[PDB]
């Protein structure tokens, strides 16, 4: 059988797809929001340092990720 | 039949009524 | 050809029916102020307003200025709703920017198909809120991979022939719709409700018009309507009563409206407080044209018991006859929340028990049950080892 | 009616005493005279009833006749009752004499402070009740007739439909063309405490009595008008059982009678 | 032992025709109706014999009658009455906002006063037994069990899609008008007739801050700008005419409300409100609680409202028309139904009016806030206080006739005192 | 018989019209 | 003459918790203004 | 207004004008003008002393700060006409005179913004006396504050009054002492709650509650910092419901309390289900074991299985209890919301029947179906990174059997033709019993970079979707070893052939741009595929005017279409109309594979088809469609997004 042989070679050449295609694409997409959320905590910070009162408390980096699944927003 | 006795318990009606009309006589009436 | 006898019995005694109202602006309700719920008062101003104007058409003074005052109050709230409209719209300009808010995905249960496969095609930019509301319908066994969506349900209700959001017939249609290669399924539904008096004017007095017509092409080559107009009264034999009349006609027409069986049927209602007893009675006859049928249930309710729950439900046919006694009640005890349901057929001599038990915290009832379930399977799977 | 009350000559003399048609022969005094039974051929006979023999100090077969007189206000009531043992029969007349209903109500005027009371009396202001017994188990002939005047019994059925009745009726009826007017005139608004109709001299007297007939009532309707010829009662009777008419003229006592029996 | 007229009333009344004309005589229905609903006594022989009856008191009308004895262009008139009714209703029973303004001191003005402070028929019926019959009210549609699994019979015959039933639950139901043009009909606000406040629970929120629009924009709760303070209206407009001149592209940058994906806030679906879905498994209840208790509350003050203005129309009114016309010629709380009430009397009338008459003029003469800045401004500046002796003389001359039991003469002479002080 | 005594509780029932104008 | 000598002549021969010129009571207060000011007068009673 | 026209003339008291005299105008209240309209008393309308009288008294309540007297006349414009004229003056509340105004005490208020509080009073005369002007100032100072979210900040009081300066003080109040309770609420039906309090408990806990709220003493309160703190606070996952509230010291004005209560959740929950079915010849019936037994369901779930919120449900239903065995059913369902980052982990045991669009009437007239149903277990991880991204790894164990009606089990497929049924065609289950079990895995990855401007969609959307069978071979599993992949790519961009449009220069109109859909899939299988996991061509989606399956069956497919789309807002008229022509091809999938089902149903195996749509609210669209083959046309109608 031709296409039993031929098999293998589809399991990888999907594999190098998905790995030299796909996984940059979604560093590159979830790199551009990180840097907009902080640009949006910066942008808040520099309102707060006006007026002379005490920076927003801002969650740490464990909780944010945790929160991402609660948000009634 | 039925209406008849009717009738006969009607005059009896009038003669409790002339009774009425007697002890009116007897005691309210006694005084004029 | 029409369906059996016992399904029209069955629709006919539903139960005590009470009919749709009239609805209220509520910017003209306090002419500007903070209002509460009352049936009474929304139906009075409906026909003293439409009363004040009908007097105010002639050279009436006080009713010129009553009804002026509403006018000026009617004008003032629309103004205010048409600038809230006006001012909503930018800011929810500014909050999404020129991109259009997009809605939740309709959720469709666990598949073997990866989850929120097809979720694209469920999601769409919200409309702009207008008059009816679109359901999608679904089927029990949906193709092996496609989404089961097939057709939707629309919904519109209205009030029309309203002066200044006083008066008017409230009105609802119903129509779904399931178009394909090979289906037409169409059903409808619509009621119209007529308001006659009013308790302060005089009795309440209410008819509704309902009429349903249900068509499918690849089944059925002929389309079922069904036509019902009730009344109900407040008060015919007592201050309360509540008692209501209404009659039915459902015809096969083959399309042909006309040549087709005819059922016919009548029904009352009527609520009594006697002595300690609460009674709510509902009856009804239809014949066919011939099959006749009866059927009759009553809600009985006792003041020194208010928990129990008793119900009854008698159905002859003609020669052949059938009641049923249902009995609920409900407790709490270990914790948790018990309901007991019991109900007996005559009939067929059978009696069936159904507790419900609900608990929020302690897990007790594994400890107080299953233990003999668990130990009869154990034996079974035993048995078939040995 | 009143003649047939006391057609007895000698209750009639007893009466006296206390003080086609022939009057009773009777003299008495501290009762007692003969039965001059009246006759209505070319000459007349009376009746002779040897035990006339009457004594009401407090008020053939021996009899025992009892008179009791009592009346009070506007009413007045008498009752004749004779006894006879041998016979084992009673003959008792009860009469009544009231005005009876009044649609007249009592009025309150304010700048008098003083209730206004509507005095003012029926002329009438009698109900006569006419009721006899033979004495034996089932024998009774009752002649009561309409005394109070037509008028008066037409002003209280008036005054009825107007207050209580015409606020029940339907508007649907009166939606019909020409029946208010029709009403209006059947109906008229009371003046002050006055009669809506007034209607007088009308009299109703209706003879049935059971015994006498299963279903046989003479209606006579009476007019007792002072300016007909300076007065005088004129009487029409239908007799269904004779199919008479018997048109009267009486005047001052005087007896007619234009017998019209078929 | 008899009933006793007005001679005046009952010349004025047969002085009209109702039934002369086809205006007047619908004009006559309509009082008709209007009166028999409510102004009319149910032991009342009719309305033509009490609206001429004269209500004198069983001593009064002996005293009259003793002192008797001892001596010796009018067609409009029923149209002005039933505008004059329709009126007053409105605004004595059937206001929306009076109720309201009634309810809010009747539960909530008492519930914070009581929070700082710390066979035989059953005629006690309490708040407990409502609920426990209210258990049983919110099974009706299980405890039918029509053709036993069938259950509803409210099923199309060709399929088996459910059709609406106009049952007794269409009474817990409010909707109201908003916006054959417009005025669509919508659900009201607070859906539920008997309304409930809620509990103190998940007041608290999750907020996520975000670009919103235009740069410089920042949303928690509220749009904010650099300065730290809320975005004013024109500040918007100049945010947006700014937007409008120097954006030229859409593409690149983050897609606001992107296309929303199932599985989204998994912890939040599954877990948010947990212990209230709970509670209503053990409750089995609908409408709550205190929701019967306003309801009932409203009705109470409606049948009041309405055994008010009847003793004023035929008491108060009514004369004083006729008389111009004639001129011009502890324990917890009971849970009642309506159905077992009887008309109140006029002292106990009088002994809740006065009692509402109380907390006005608490609120006029001591209003805390005014006397709380009385030292720095507004000390008791004018304060203005008139003296009223001529209501004064109206009062004393009612006591005298109420004394003398010439309450009937009592229309008349003050109506010739009122008129003597404007001459 | 069942059917009638149905028939007359509906024309019964029917006595709303009465209670209302009826014969307009 | 019927003489009054003028005056005094013209009369008989938990349940629920006046600087105002009024000329008589015939003329009365609006009932919701009146619920207005009660609701008020325990708002200062509680204050 | 036609009702409040002066056109209406009548001979009785009609009011003919109205007045306002001594109105402040100072003073915020509303304008003369404004009071007019809410008077009851409205010009050309009769009026009687009742409404004056009313009037008053509301006037008062209305207002009774600034103004001190309201006084309403009625002269007679004439004696004869007896229209009057109503005449409202009023004596504002006038006590002492202020020259000046200065603000003390405002620290945070930059020193420009006091400056112009005193030029925008502006006072007319220094004279008489002045008590509106107060007000005003106090509203401007607490506004100011309230914009900028501090909400404890107030004027404490004014003084100065004698010397004729409006002097205040205004109080700006900190946070101290902030503190923490947990409270338990208790479950019972009673429409009320009790607390079990336990403040003391957890002090530690509470001091970390301290730390994660950032709440620091000296520090003006923010309501923004609550908001964060709050999302802080709950990230911790494990609190049904957290209540923060500062309160203001009754003693100290510039003190801030801020007082935190917690509760956690309850994982226990239990649900037991019982029936019975006694009959009893008479009385009832003898008290039996086997007729005691309740055949009920059993529902146990927890919701913290190992502290970081993990959801275990376990469900068994048994018909009858003492016969188990007999039609037992077993459900489980695990998940983890905070596995990873941004994926979440799920397991599942779950059975799903559908039918199969495999076997369809083609040139055939009619065919019966055949119900895959599939009792299996799916573990399965699903992450969402950037926007509309998703990433979805699963592992699935299931035995799919096939069904037709209430047959347990079919060998194969079957057309009824001419006579009863024909022979055997396609084998629906490779095993060749009816039945099957296979493990395999299956990988989903969506890349959705597209925005609905105006309405209109414009953006580019990637789909890949890859399934192997990691089925073991002799006296093994049958599933069998397969990799199917199929891949979409679908692209919506402005109309090329019309401007650029839109709302680059449109903005405030808010035009929805015309759009152009490109759309192609393709897909093929090479291995042990079984027929209910072969690809079916024609349907709703996929080419439109063909039902399910009547294209054909093809081992390797491809589908194209485009659709131009113009949006019917811009010329004011509700809803898109949308023109489409798809194509759909068997790529030579002829003897695609054992029994050529395509063949057997003599289905076609290629398609085209052009249709005119027209959308509507929501999703809902409406469209006819013309098979090229077939020659005809059909209105259909459809919820949902073709593409
Ligand atoms: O006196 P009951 O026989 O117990 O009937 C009452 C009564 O309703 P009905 O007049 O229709 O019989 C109540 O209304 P009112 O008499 O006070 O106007 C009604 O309360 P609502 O009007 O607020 O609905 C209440 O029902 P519920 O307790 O559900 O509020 C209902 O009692 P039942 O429900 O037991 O019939």
């Amino acid at each position: 059988h031709r296409f039993r042989w031929l098999l293998p070679v589809a399991i990888a050449a999907e594999v190098l797809f998905y790995r030299r295609f796909l996984h940059p694409r979604l560093d590159d997409n979830q790199r551009r929001v990180e840097r907009e959320e902080e640009r949006v905590w910066a942008l808040r910070g520099q309102q707060r340092r006006a007026l002379g009162l005490h920076r927003p408390h801002r969650p740490d980096k464990d909780a944010a990720w945790r929160l991402e699944q609660m948000y009634d927003d | 039949a039925r209406p008849v006795l009717v009738g006969f318990v009607l005059h009896r009606v009038l003669k409790t009524l002339d009774r009425s009309r007697q002890l009116e006589y007897r005691l309210a009436r006694m005084g004029p | 050809r029409l369906p059996p006898m016992t399904f029209f019995v069955e629709q006919m005694s539903e139960g005590v029916l009470k009919p749709e109202g009239w609805a209220t602006m509520e910017t003209v309700a306090g002419l500007g102020e903070e209002v509460t719920e009352d049936e009474g008062a929304e139906s009075f101003n409906h026909v003293y307003y439409r009363q004040m104007y009908e007097l105010a058409v002639a050279g009436d003074p006080w009713a010129q200025r009553e009804y002026a005052a509403m006018l000026r109050a009617y004008d003032k709230g629309c103004e205010s709703y048409r600038a809230s409209y006006e001012e909503a719209d930018v800011d929810a300009n500014v909050e999404y920017g020129v991109e259009s808010y997009v809605v939740d995905p309709i959720d469709f249960g666990p598949s073997f198909d990866p989850e929120d496969m097809y979720s694209h095609r469920h999601a769409y930019a919200e409309a702009a809120d207008a008059g009816v509301t679109v359901i999608p319908s679904q089927d029990y066994y949906g193709p092996e991979h496609d989404d089961p969506l097939n057709g939707i349900v629309f919904q519109y209700e209205a009030q029309p022939f309203s002066r200044h959001g006083w008066g008017g017939v409230p009105f609802d249609l119903t129509v779904c719709c399931e178009k394909d290669k090979t289906s037409l399924c169409l059903q409808g539904e619509t009621h119209v409700s007529l308001v006659h008096s009013v308790p302060p004017f005089g009795p309440r007095h209410i008819t509704q018009v309902t009429g349903s017509w249900e068509v499918l092409r690849p089944n059925i080559k002929d389309v079922m309507y069904q036509l019902e107009v009730d009344t109900f009264k407040d008060g015919l034999l007592g201050k309360s009563d509540h008692a209501g009349c209404g009659l039915m006609l459902a015809r096969l027409g083959e399309g042909d409206p006309r040549k087709g069986p005819t059922a016919v049927g009548v029904r009352l209602q009527d609520t009594l407080r006697v002595g300690p007893f609460k009674l709510e009675a509902c009856a009804s006859k239809v014949a066919v044209q011939k099959e006749e049928g009866w059927g009759a249930r009553a809600f009985v309710g006792y003041d020194w018991l208010p928990g129990l729950g008793m119900a009854f439900d008698f159905i002859q046919e003609r020669r052949l006859r059938g009641y049923g006694a249902n009995f609920t009640y409900d407790w709490e005890a270990l914790g948790a929340a018990f309901g007991m349901e019991v109900d007996y057929v005559a009939a067929s001599e059978s009696v069936f028990v159904s507790v419900n038990a609900f608990s929020g915290n302690d897990y007790r009832l594994g400890w107080l049950l299953l233990l003999p379930a668990v130990n009869y399977f154990k034996e079974t799977v035993s048995s078939l080892w040995a | 009616p009143r003649l047939s009350f006391l057609p007895i000559e000698w209750r009639s003399i007893g009466s006296a005493f206390g003080l086609q048609a022939d009057v009773g022969a009777s003299l008495k005094l501290n009762a007692i005279g003969v039965s001059a039974s009246n006759i209505t051929r070319s000459s007349l006979i009376p009746s002779l009833k040897l035990t006339a023999a009457k004594q009401f100090k407090r008020d053939q077969k021996p009899e025992l006749s009892a008179c009791w007189t009592g009346e009070a206000g506007a009413d007045r009531a008498t009752l004749l009752v004779n006894v006879d043992p041998v016979m084992r029969s009673v003959k008792l007349a009860a009469a009544v004499r009231t005005p009876g209903p009044e649609w007249r109500k009592v009025l309150y005027n304010d700048e008098t402070d003083l209730l206004e009371y509507p005095a003012d009396d029926g002329a009438r202001h009698t109900l006569y009740v006419q009721h006899e017994v033979r004495g034996r188990d089932l024998l009774h002939a009752t002649r009561l007739g309409c005394r109070l005047d037509l008028g008066r019994l037409v002003n209280y059925v008036v005054d009825f439909v107007d207050y209580r009745i015409e606020e029940n009726i339907p508007s649907f009826v009166w939606n019909v063309p020409l029946l208010p007017q029709l009403y209006s005139l059947l109906v008229p608004a009371d003046n002050d405490e006055q009669v809506r109709h007034r209607i007088t001299g009308w009299e109703l007297d209706v003879s049935h009595d059971f015994a006498r007939s299963g279903l046989l009532p003479v209606v006579a309707i009476s007019k007792t008008s002072k300016k007909l010829l300076g007065g005088g009662t004129l009487t029409a009777s239908y007799d269904a059982a004779a199919r008479e008419a018997g048109v009267s003229l009486s005047r001052k006592g005087v007896s007619v009678g234009a017998r019209v029996a078929r | 032992s008899q009933f006793i007229y007005s001679k005046r009333w009952k010349s004025i009344f047969s002085k009209i025709q109702p039934l002369q004309n086809g205006t007047t005589r619908k004009s006559y229905q309509l009082f008709r109706n209007v009166a028999k609903q409510i102004l009319v006594t149910p032991d009342a022989k009719s309305l033509k014999l009490i609206t001429i009856n004269q209500k004198l008191s069983l001593k009064e009308r002996k005293l009259l009658e003793l002192r008797t004895q001892y001596n010796n262009k009018l067609n409009f008139v029923y149209s002005e009455l039933f505008v004059k009714l329709i009126k007053e209703c409105k605004k004595r029973i059937h206001d929306q906002t009076f109720l309201k303004n009634y309810i809010t001191h009747r539960i909530e003005k008492r519930e914070q006063l009581n929070q700082e402070q710390t066979l035989r028929v059953k005629t006690d019926k309490d708040l407990q037994w409502w609920r426990t019959k209210q258990r049983v009210i919110t099974k009706r549609k299980s405890a039918r069990k029509r053709d036993r699994f069938k259950k509803q019979i409210a099923v199309v015959n060709k399929k088996l899609a459910a059709l609406s039933k106009k049952v007794e639950t269409e009474k817990s139901n409010l909707y109201q008008t908003l916006y054959a043009k417009k005025l669509r009909k919508k659900i009201s606000s607070k859906g539920r007739r008997y309304r409930s406040l809620s509990l103190a629970r998940y007041l608290t929120a999750t907020r996520k801050p975000r670009l919103v629009g235009l740069d410089n924009l920042t949303k928690i709760d509220n749009i904010t700008t650099l300065q730290g303070a809320f975005i004013t209206k024109e500040e918007k407009q100049d945010s947006l005419n700014l937007t409008i001149q120097r954006k030229q592209e859409l593409t690149n940058s983050l897609k606001k409300s992107q296309i929303k994906k199932r599985s989204r806030h998994s912890w939040k679906k599954r877990s948010r409100h947990q212990f209230s879905r709970n509670h209503y498994k053990y409750r089995k209840r609908h409408t709550h609680g205190n929701g019967k208790l306003r309801v009932m509350n409203k009705k109470l003050k409606k049948f009041k409202a309405t055994n008010e203005l009847r003793q004023w129309w035929w008491n108060s009114f009514l004369p004083r028309y006729l008389s111009n016309l004639q001129v011009n010629n502890k324990k917890k709380t009971l849970i009642i139904s309506l159905k077992n009430l009887q008309p109140l009397k006029s002292s106990q009338q009088k002994q809740n009016q006065i009692k509402t008459k109380k907390l006005v003029a608490r609120r006029i003469k001591k209003r805390y806030k005014l006397l709380k800045q009385m030292p720095n401004q507004l000390m008791y500046g004018i304060m203005p206080r008139k003296y009223l002796i001529e209501k004064h003389n109206i009062k004393v001359l009612k006591k005298k006739l109420s004394q003398a039991y010439s309450t009937q003469q009592l229309t008349k002479v003050v109506q010739e005192y009122k008129n003597l002080i404007q001459n | 018989a069942a059917a009638a005594f149905a028939f007359f509780a509906g024309f019964a029932f029917a006595a709303f019209a009465a209670a209302a104008a009826a014969a307009a | 003459t019927w003489y009054r000598g003028n005056k005094l002549g013209d009369a008989k021969e938990d349940s629920d918790g006046w600087e105002g010129a009024t000329d008589s009571e015939e003329n009365p207060m609006d009932p919701r203004i009146r619920e207005l000011m009660a609701a008020e007068g325990m708002d200062d009673k509680l204050e | 207004d036609l009702e409040e026209k002066p056109g209406e003339r009548s001979g009785t008291n009609r009011c003919v004008e109205i007045v306002i005299e001594g109105w402040p105008d100072v003073g915020n209240l509303p304008t003369a003008d404004e009071l007019k309209d809410l008077l009851t008393v409205q010009e050309g309308h009769i009026f009687e002393k009742q409404d004056l009288l009313d009037d008053r008294r509301k006037l008062e309540i209305q207002y009774e700060d600034y103004i001190a007297e309201v006084e309403i006349r009625t002269e007679y414009v004439d004696g004869k006409s007896n229209h009057q004229r109503v005449v409202y003056k009023f004596t504002p509340h006038q006590f002492r005179g202020i020259n000046a105004i200065d603000i003390k005490g405002a620290a945070l208020m930059p020193a420009s913004e006091v400056e112009r509080i005193c030029n925008e009073c502006l006072p007319k005369q220094p004279y008489m006396v002045d008590i509106a002007v107060m007000d005003k100032v106090r509203n401007r100072i607490e506004q100011w504050y309230q914009s900028r979210g501090l909400p404890f900040c107030y004027v404490g009081f004014f003084d100065g009054m004698d010397d004729g300066i409006l002097r205040a003080n205004v109080t700006e109040a900190k946070i101290d002492n902030v503190s923490v309770r947990f409270v338990r609420p208790k479950l019972t039906g009673d429409s009320e709650l009790e607390y079990s309090v336990y403040d003391e408990g957890k002090v530690v806990k509470a001091d970390k509650i301290i730390e994660a709220s950032g709440f620091q003493r000296g520090h003006h309160y923010h309501v923004e910092d609550g908001y964060d703190a709050m999302n802080s606070i709950f990230a911790c996952g494990l609190l049904e419901d957290i209540n923060i509230e500062p309160e203001q010291d009754p003693s100290d004005v510039n003190k801030i309390n801020v007082k935190i209560r917690c509760e956690e959740v309850q994982p226990k929950s239990m649900e037991l289900d019982l029936d019975w079915s006694f009959q009893l010849k008479n009385g009832i019936p003898s008290i039996n074991r086997q007729s005691l037994i309740p055949g009920g369901s059993v529902e146990v779930s927890h919701e913290n299985l190992f502290g970081n919120s993990e959801s275990a449900t376990l469900s068994l239903s048994a018909s009858d209890w003492r016969n188990p065995s007999a039609d037992l059913g077993f459900s489980v369902a695990y998940s983890e919301p905070f596995y990873k980052p941004h994926t979440t982990r799920n397991a599942q045991l779950f059975n799903t029947r559908k039918t199969s669009t495999i076997f369809t009437p083609g040139g055939e007239s009619e065919v019966p179906p055949v119900f895959v149903d599939r009792f299996g277990l799916k573990g399965w991880t699903s992450q969402i990174t950037g926007q509309d991204n998703k990433v979805e790894h699963a592992l699935m164990l299931q035995l799919v059997s096939t069904l037709d009606e209430n047959g347990q089990v079919v060998a194969k497929g079957t057309k009824v033709q001419r006579g009863y049924y024909a022979d055997n065609g396609p084998p629906t289950t490779n095993s060749g019993n009816g039945r099957d079990l296979s493990l395999s895995y299956q990988g989903f990855f969506a890349l959705d970079n597209v925005r609905f401007i105006n309405g209109n969609q414009l953006g580019e959307r990637m789909l890949f979707q890859v399934d192997q069978g990691l089925n073991p071979s002799k006296l093994g599993l049958s599933g069998g070893i397969y990799n199917r992949a199929t891949a979409s790519y679908t692209k919506f961009l402005e109309a090329p052939f019309l401007p650029k449009l839109t709302t680059e220069q449109l903005w405030k109109e808010r035009k929805a741009p015309n759009t152009v859909v490109l759309h192609a899939k393709a897909g093929n299988a090479l291995g042990d595929v079984a027929a209910y996991d072969y690809f079916s061509l024609g349907g709703p989606y996929s080419v439109r005017g063909y039902s399910h399956g009547e294209i054909g069956a093809a081992r390797r497919f491809l589908e194209l279409a485009t659709e131009v789309r113009v949006p019917l807002k811009n010329y004011g008229l509700p809803g898109t109309a949308y023109g489409f022509v798809e194509y759909a091809t068997d790529l030579g999938s002829g003897r695609e594979l054992n029994g050529n089902p395509t063949e057997y149903y003599r289905k076609p195996g290629r398609g085209m088809s052009y249709g005119l749509g027209l959308k509507a609210l929501g999703a809902c669209r409406f469209e006819y469609a013309r098979d090229c083959n077939a020659g005809t046309g059909t209105f259909l109608v459809n919820f949902g997004e073709r593409f």
